[PDB]
């Protein structure tokens, strides 16, 4: 351990991959510093070992070495990274080093960074609601402590405003559940891979304006940083959020920006690897790396912490059924999708509650939790709303003129659902008053169509009008 | 105005949509056989070098 | 035995040389942690293994240790209550020793080795015994767990342990020829478990959802799929049948799914109640977990070793329901070790032996009568996650080749929360003609041309959606506008059922009967008002149609009596329409 | 015998041997491994340094120590006689009935051998299969090869059981016709399940139609090359029987679908690159020397009428498997997935089947002089009807013609009496008789495609004379 | 080989009105048919075989159905030439092939039905080639490209398929033959999608 | 190198109202404008060196027509630059590799323009730069890794596509200089899929 070896004997450089031909010594998945002539190191990792080479992927670009002067030298047989509590308020790049001007973490702890599954016997069940402040969220695609919540987000759409909006606005409501009133703030880890300056620059103003920069842990690995690195920049950003929450007892939130450029360098590594690819030429253990990173969320019988994840992701030209959202449904607990449609029309947030969905939903709503009718609502609203969109295609059949009253009231309820629900710009709505809409809106309906809600419940609250509430 | 509407905007657009998605299945099919044969190639190569 | 180094690792690869003599599909154990492994291919002095276990770290010149073993499971007293790994490792304990992660290497006994149970002999010295006789009897949260002799073991009984109590390891029963018979016996998880005959299918599995037990049964020795995109419904699908379906013994096989989904199970059934028995409902089940982010080797492994579980408790004459979350995932697996094997894939990557492999797993499932004389019935339920929602994927169309029943879930469905989401269309059962005595016997002599009827009302609005699609509902005649209207009843009304509601979660077939008998009689009386002049637009503001509407959410002893009453109001209901 | 030792590679289906040069391409090959169980190969590959054998089942005991190799048989041969009739078959010629073997007269190789087209003859004779909807608007001619287009839900094995429980020549109308000619079926069923399989035994065993039917039963989980094997077995019993006993044989392949699956999953594992489709390039010549196996030679008395059935993979007509079938076979039968749903058995759709040789084989001195005229104009009739059906439904019943409400009820009653036979069988008189009836229904001289003679012959009789029931 | 090709100045005359009106084809042209079921193609291929101009005919069948190439084989030698009131098969080569026939003896059909019309015009001859289905003949060359491992232009078919049709229907055309007489070879091709 | 990176707050006006109004881009900003042939794209990018308020315009030619380049090279002399009063090719540096000069230059004029437009903003200068088309860039990027039998990702690119292309428009932006001035790139990238 602290002696150093050094292996001469590269024989081959080409793109993300270095060979090395003398190296039976080095393990697999090891971390390596590759020294140029001039002096310069940069990291790798052994990702295929035997006795006659090894196959090592290089972090950062290539530039400058040469078959005859470079050398690499063993850093440690397993990827780790040093963790610490002093770890909140600091800022790190994609893998791990400071990049605020601080000196270095004392490490409390060395920690692999791709972890370890959690044994589903040591798991819990993810009870809390978290009120978002979003009554699209909030009613119909409720977000509980400890779920795997991603963001199906477009190249225009405003999906960092809303993650800043929901990171700013979240709280849970001890007063509803019955649980131990506190207010502790949630830890933030923002985990940044090919963030460009213009996000960067949103969200370091946003959590320097919310204040949350003190419980704060940053990796940031920008555009114009290493591709390859992003491998291990939400590994690492996961590591500290599982050392805190399961260590330290925080209630950690883990954003990470965009997915797909994280799919973007697996990609490259497995091209680069002649890996079999699944469908657009992405590899085929794709489904495997998102499942080891998404995974690492939830909350653990016995301790108090807990970890819930935001990934963002752009869906390519908007399309659900592309590898990247595609795996990242299968693996997730629900998804927040936008609409485009949505966002031209000037509806901020442009949440589009068709396609979305929370898994968890079931687990954190109810009588005890939020109120009893919330399941109710929010499966009314559901279908509602999905009779107004249908009968909107059927006005450019055959007119609005020729509705009945039913698809009219239907379709104008779609559009009060739309202007008034789904438009709440940067407002934090308690439940309270979500529900108090949700219900304004079913009162525009009949009392007999209301089939998903029970009549007491409906006896409750229906009648109540819209005007009331605004205007 | 119904039959000429059918006959003249929504047919052809179909029509349109289908020639794309069948192009787009081909191109994909013949990246498919593309990297078969690159496979292929890498096995006879190691077979017939180094066994 | 044969014993070789590392030569090479890449991922869950490793090749170890030195290995001749070493078989196909044999456990080795890797590295000097003793990682678990399967010989997957030999090539002159060099093996290629495949590692269950995560293999950061290794280093190449470590040993390789060939127990010139296939992968096996014990089979005896034990399982039930309990979940497993990939490679049936009991997970609590695992977790009493190292915690709340899984780490590598852990060696554990399948079936606790501390555990005393109470024998009952049932042979005696001098006994001829076979393969699938019953040695004795030992009891298990409520169940008779019978102690079988292993299927290749005959001989003649020498001595018998007497009535008492004794682990799994103590050899009750000694034959002549010198071999001792214990509790359990081990069993190659990739060969099928001998029977005598199979027997057709003339019983239905009763899920307790209404579309599936009415409209696409399948038979308890059948076999079925349930393909669909994310969010469709598969895995709530699969925990329904397994809180409310009839078998006496569930197999829940999680192959590279959620973790959060075994924990839903895992703190939900012990408080729940067996359909059956009266006991909870974790006394019933046997959970095998792979999680997704679980090594990927170990799938195929989960999977083999849920079928050869649900086998034994069939050998042992028990009804077993047996779900795989998903075989995609398994799919999935192949693929990724084919890449590191470097073959030449098949269509979308996967093996070439994909669907024999698929095939040989389906064929596992059937009624039987058991070595021993007695019938068992195994049913096999896999969920099928084709990527984008394409259902032309190769996995998808394998097992469309060798499923009784297929019940196709829909993605527009799921978005307008309609569940349980099968889409009518491309759903089909081929048990139907097979369970129609039973259903005489058991339900209703008509129920067969009441279900016949509700399937013609619905393929007579699927032929009017297109017409209805083009003109609009209201350019349709008063009989067709009336097909609609009924379809649209049929739709949400009996059809869809909500899995988490605290009635509708469970439909019984005579409730479902009755749904279907008061849905056909008020379609009958607006046939017949409409005959006569009768406007359409007022027979669907009658209350009746409430009524039937809210008719899901009506208790099981409760139902009768509203049954009654709907029948009556709705012969009233068009009695007044002049 | 030889015993070769020199193992060298194990992977997948596939060994290596050396020092094999002595075994013949396509050969057989017995291997044994170190437990004395014996699997079965076929040699796929030789050259002077290894040969490569693509292993039948799996290969989990094998080592590269103590397995070896020898030879069962050069080329793949079946031993055929007489007695196969009354027998059943697992694909690879070992009887699954439990009976003794039989004592073959002759071992052919199952690979067939093309039949020269100057010695082939025209099909002009009809087959019988005791279904309507087949017999007078889409008729089998003996030597056809006529194929069944199903999906996946629908009732294809119960048609196939029928049809081989149905299926005889009527040499009493072919003028004066041979008092009685011999008549065979073959099923070959391929890929198919336990339940699938048992259906098919109880069905050929509990009306005696098993003693004129040989069966050649390949499972789901046996293996792929003996699912390749299996239509070869089969045709090749069928020619052994038809052009050296003079029978006339009916072949049923039960799932060409799975066939072409494993032509598939074969391709792949020999490290073939595929086709259109991910299929193999030579999937079109595969099917024809399957298909074109059935025919009729000149000099020969025999014949062997093929037909095959598939479920298209999505209902997808434009799918290869389904194209390439269309591209060889003469016609196709078409069943409804629409018909199914509504009760109605067999759900044969007479609008999109046809049969392309059905002109050669019906009229005076074959069947009856009427039926070609009166299957044109049943399909007029019942298409007018079918367009009619969709009109009522926008503008109203009042608002039809008279002549439009008539065809609107000779569709309903088309579909209800001709089409949904149930398990009847029915004779080509009575199915020409109730197909009579069904015209009568429409006013005479509205039957344009039925000459003056004919409607004054047959024209007017009732439904309720001589249905089955009302 | 040929002296020179001749310009398209003489009608090839089928003795049908539709075609020798409306849409001619020049003695050494080619025109190309479909062949869809219930069309009489049959009928119109052998009434053009009969009463064509040409001296000879030569006739392909590349990979035709077994029951459709005995149609042909036992329907032509029936035919009568109305020349000689003898038959017509006396000035007539039949080359047939099945389906399960060799992919190679399919593919070069059309090749040695061409180089036999070329040799009979080389004779100071008119003849008339008909290929019944040069979609078949495509089928067996696209097989044969496969087997060859080629990557594919379009549907499966090989990016070269566009020139061998080229070079097979190129061959057509009046001529003056090496020997100074005049010839031709006039082509009728036919595809089946 | 820079000091710092700044968000932008002024616009970068092109003269066109569509783009200055509905669409702005600011003056640190990235902009991509795709259409098919004969779109505007070229005509749009010769508005914005014409009439932009930038100080320094930075046109590349990658892959595109001569006839462009040679008609900036004769009209720019004789324009009138916007903000200083003289020709409009002394604020204007053309960076030309045609389509049909060599292909593996093409990646490196996109580089070179780059590298020029950001010596101007260290300089204090507020610089455009108009990339002609990123396209023929691909598909330089394309040919070159074909060369190297890379495995291609999706139509034949590079998987390292997205990277190449995210690292230049990246090297956009309002920025502090390391000698304290301030200064800005603003990237207008056209695409031809
Ligand atoms: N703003 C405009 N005002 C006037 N004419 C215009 C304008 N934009 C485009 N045009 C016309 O359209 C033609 C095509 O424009 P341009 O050369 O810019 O196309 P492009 O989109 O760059 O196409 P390509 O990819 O083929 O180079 C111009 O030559 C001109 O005639
Ligand atoms: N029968 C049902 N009743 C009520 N909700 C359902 C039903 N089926 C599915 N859902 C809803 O759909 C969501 C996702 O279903 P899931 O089982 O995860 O589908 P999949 O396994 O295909 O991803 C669940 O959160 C659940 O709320
Ligand atoms: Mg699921
Ligand atoms: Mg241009």
């Amino acid at each position: 351990d602290l002696l150093k070896k050094e292996y001469t004997g590269i024989t081959y450089i080409s793109g993300p991959l270095l060979f090395v031909e003398n190296a039976k010594d080095l393990a697999y998945g090891a971390i390596v510093d590759i020294k140029d002539g001039t002096g310069r190191v940069r990291g790798g990792q052994v990702i295929e070992v035997s006795e006659e080479y090894a196959v090592i992927q290089v972090f950062e670009e290539t530039t400058g070495l040469d078959l005859a002067t470079t050398s690499v030298s063993l850093v440690e047989d397993v990827a780790r990274l040093g963790v610490s509590k002093e770890m909140l308020g600091r800022r790190f790049n994609g893998i791990g080093k400071p990049i605020d001007g601080l000196p270095p973490i004392t490490p409390e702890k060395r920690l692999p960074i791709t972890g370890l599954p959690l044994n589903p016997v040591a798991r819990r069940k993810p009870e809390q609601f978290i009120q978002t402040g979003i009554s699209t969220i909030d009613v119909m695609n409720t977000l509980v402590r400890g779920q795997k919540l991603p963001i199906f987000s477009g190249s225009g759409l405003p999906a960092n405003e809303i993650a800043a909006q929901i990171a700013r606005q979240a709280t849970v409501r001890p007063d509803l559940s019955g649980e131990g009133e506190k207010e502790e703030p949630f830890a933030v880890v923002f985990a940044a891979m090919g963030i460009t300056q213009r996000e960067l620059s949103y969200f370091i103003q946003e959590f320097e304006r919310t204040g949350a920069l003190s419980r704060s842990v940053l990796f940031l690995n920008k555009a114009d940083d290493p591709t390859i690195e992003r491998i291990l920049t939400p590994r690492m950003a996961l590591t500290v959020a599982e050392y805190l929450a399961f260590e330290h007892d925080y209630h950690v939130l883990v954003i990470l920006t965009d997915m797909t450029n994280y799919c973007e360098a697996l990609r490259e590594i497995g091209a680069a690897r002649e890996e079999i690819p699944g469908r657009r030429g992405y590899p085929g253990y794709m489904y495997t790396d998102l499942a080891t990173i998404y995974e690492r969320a939830g909350v653990v019988e016995g301790k108090k912490g807990s970890v819930t994840q935001i990934p963002i992701l752009s869906m390519p030209d908007d399309d659900r059924t592309h590898p990247i959202p595609d795996l990242t449904g299968y693996i997730t607990e629900g998804q927040i999708q936008l609409s485009r449609e949505l966002h031209r029309k000037g509806i901020y947030p442009p949440i589009d509650p068709l396609p979305s969905l929370s898994r968890l939903m079931n687990n954190g709503v109810g009588k005890g939790k939020t109120r009893e009718d919330h399941k109710q609502v929010s499966d009314q609203l559901y279908s509602a709303y999905a009779n107004g969109v249908d009968i909107r295609k059927l006005v450019a059949i055959i007119g609005e003129d020729a509705l009945t009253e039913n698809d009219r009231r239907y379709l104008q309820f779609a559009d009060a659902f739309e202007r008034f629900f789904i438009n709440q710009g940067q407002q934090n709505r308690s439940i309270e008053e979500s529900l108090q809409i949700a219900w304004a809106l079913l009162s525009m309906l009949p009392q007999g169509e209301l089939k998903r809600i029970s009549k007491d419940h409906i006896g409750k609250y229906y009648g109540q009008k819209l005007e009331e509430i605004w205007g | 105005r119904r039959v000429n509407a059918l006959e003249q905007v929504v047919i052809p657009g179909i029509r349109a949509q289908i020639r794309f998605i069948q192009q787009v299945l081909e191109q994909r099919e013949r990246e498919d056989t593309f990297r078969l044969k690159r496979i292929k190639g890498k096995i006879e190569a190691r077979e017939a070098e180094e066994e | 035995m044969i014993q070789g180094v590392i030569q090479k690792i890449a991922g869950p690869a490793v090749i170890a040389k030195g290995m001749l003599g070493a078989r196909m599909y044999d456990i080795c154990k890797v590295g000097e942690e003793g990682l678990v492994g399967e010989i997957i291919r030999l090539d002159g002095d060099t093996a290629f293994v495949q590692v269950y276990e995560d293999t950061s770290g290794l280093k190449v010149g470590e040993p390789v240790v060939s127990t010139g073993l296939p992968l096996a499971v014990e089979l005896g007293p034990g399982m039930l209550n309990g979940i497993y790994d990939g490679i049936q490792r009991p997970l609590e304990r695992i977790r009493e020793k190292t915690g709340i992660y899984i780490t590598r290497g852990v060696v554990v006994h399948a079936l606790d080795r501390e555990k005393k149970w109470a024998w009952t002999p049932m042979v005696k010295p001098g006994d001829e015994v076979r393969g699938g006789m019953v040695l004795g009897t030992v009891p298990e949260f409520g169940f008779t767990h019978k102690i079988l002799v292993p299927p290749d073991v005959r001989g003649r009984v020498k001595e018998v342990k007497p009535a008492g109590e004794y682990t799994v390891e103590e050899p009750v029963v000694v034959l002549e020829d010198g071999t001792e018979l214990k509790m359990y016996h081990t069993w190659p998880v990739r060969r099928a478990r001998p029977v005598q005959r199979k027997l057709d299918p003339n019983t239905p599995f009763l899920t307790g959802m209404r579309i599936l037990d009415v409209l696409f049964p399948v038979a308890m020795g059948g076999t079925a799929a349930i393909p669909g995109p994310f969010g469709s419904g598969k895995t709530v699908t699969q925990q329904s049948l397994a809180k409310w379906s009839n078998a006496d013994v569930v197999v829940y096989v999680g192959c590279g799914e959620r973790g959060n989904e075994m924990t839903d199970v895992l703190v939900e059934f012990p408080e729940l109640t067996d359909p059956k028995t009266g006991g909870p409902l974790m006394h019933r089940t046997v959970l095998i977990a792979n999680t997704s982010n679980m090594p990927v080797a170990a799938r195929e492994a989960s999977i083999y070793v849920g079928v050869t579980i649900a086998e034994y408790f069939r050998d042992q004459g028990f009804s077993v329901a047996l779900m795989a979350d998903s075989t995609s995932r398994w799919a999935e697996a192949l693929r990724e070790i084919s890449s590191r094997l470097e073959e030449m894939p098949a269509e979308e990557g996967y093996p070439p032996y994909l669907a024999a492999r698929l095939a040989a797993f389906y064929e596992r499932a059937g009624k039987v009568i058991t070595l021993g004389g007695e019938e068992g019935a195994v049913t096999i339920v896999g969920a099928v996650s084709p990527p984008g929602g394409d259902m032309s994927e190769p996995v998808t169309q394998s097992t469309l080749r060798i499923v009784g029943a297929f019940w196709r879930l829909d993605a527009s469905l799921a978005f307008r929360r309609h569940f349980p989401a099968i889409n009518w269309n491309g759903s089909y059962s081929l048990f139907t003609s097979a369970l129609d005595p039973w259903y005489r016997e058991n339900v209703a002599e008509d129920y067969p041309e009441l279900r016949d009827a509700i399937s013609e009302l619905l393929q007579r609005e699927a032929g009017l959606q297109e017409i209805v699609q083009l003109v609009g509902p209201d350019a349709l005649q008063d009989a067709e506008r009336l097909v609609i209207e009924v379809g649209r009843i049929i739709r949400e009304d009996f059809l869809q059922q909500n899995a988490y509601h605290e009635v509708d979660a469970y439909c019984s077939m005579k409730k479902a009967y009755g749904i279907m008998k008061m849905i056909l009689a008020f379609y009958k009386e607006a046939e017949a008002a409409i005959k006569r002049g009768v406007s359409i637009d007022e027979i669907l503001q009658l209350p009746v149609l409430e009524r039937i509407g809210r008719a899901r959410y009506v208790s099981e002893e409760e139902f009768p009596a509203y049954f009654e009453e709907a029948m009556k109001e709705i012969q009233g209901a068009f009695k007044a329409l002049a």
